[PDB]
């Protein structure tokens, strides 16, 4: 089990997905196509903003 | 490059904070698992090992 | 200028170089959703109309 | 594998592998019934022969 951290745009979660297209997914974090396991993401305005 | 974060953004541009968990699910050894325990085995009888 | 959801406005686009990174490039556009084609190929497609 | 990313061409492909495996299984049912069918013919062939 691996966990990995990050802190992104609130709607750029869209491109956090196995084998997806965007910025993101090609530029900074890309999933493989047989990825498999959780992606949790949550709201961080009271802190990062 | 830097999005600013400012608190006049919207959900579009607010910062989330993701995580994620990549598992392996094969049961060759077990590093993590659930919380269970159970008695022990029977050697001639027919059990859900 | 953009028009109401009827009578829409409509544009016919060629002889010209489709640079679709400048697209998805811009940051409010949350929104990029593309059936029958993804978003990592249309710099590397090629259309008729 | 030039219009739509991998994770999802992946069921497009695997649904075209299942045709063209459902199409060639019948082929060569076909090619049995039609080998026996001759080895049938030769052996009353023979026989006449």
């Amino acid at each position: 089990v691996y966990a990995d951290s990050f802190v992104i745009r609130g709607n750029e979660v869209s491109q956090i997905a196995p084998g997806q297209t965007g910025n993101i997914a090609d530029y900074n974090y890309k999933l493989p196509d047989d990825f498999t396991g959780c992606v949790i993401a949550w709201n961080s305005n009271k802190l990062d903003s | 490059r830097s999005y600013g974060f400012r608190p006049t953004y919207g959900v579009g541009h607010q910062p989330y904070r993701v995580v994620v968990l990549s598992f392996e699910l094969l049961h060759a050894p077990a590093t993590v698992c659930g919380p269970k325990k159970s008695t022990n085995l029977v050697k001639n009888k027919c059990v859900n090992f | 200028r953009f028009a109401s959801v009827y009578a829409w406005n409509r544009k016919r686009i060629s002889n010209c170089v489709a640079d679709y990174s400048v697209l998805y490039n811009f940051a409010p556009f949350f929104a990029f959703k593309c059936y029958g084609v993804s978003p990592t190929k249309l710099n590397d497609l090629c259309f008729t109309n | 594998l030039s219009r739509l990313d991998p994770p999802e061409a992946e069921v497009q492909i695997d649904r075209l592998i299942t045709g063209r495996l459902q199409s060639l299984q019948t082929y060569v049912t076909q090619q049995l019934i039609r080998a026996a069918e001759i080895r049938a013919s030769a052996n009353l062939a023979a026989t006449k022969m």
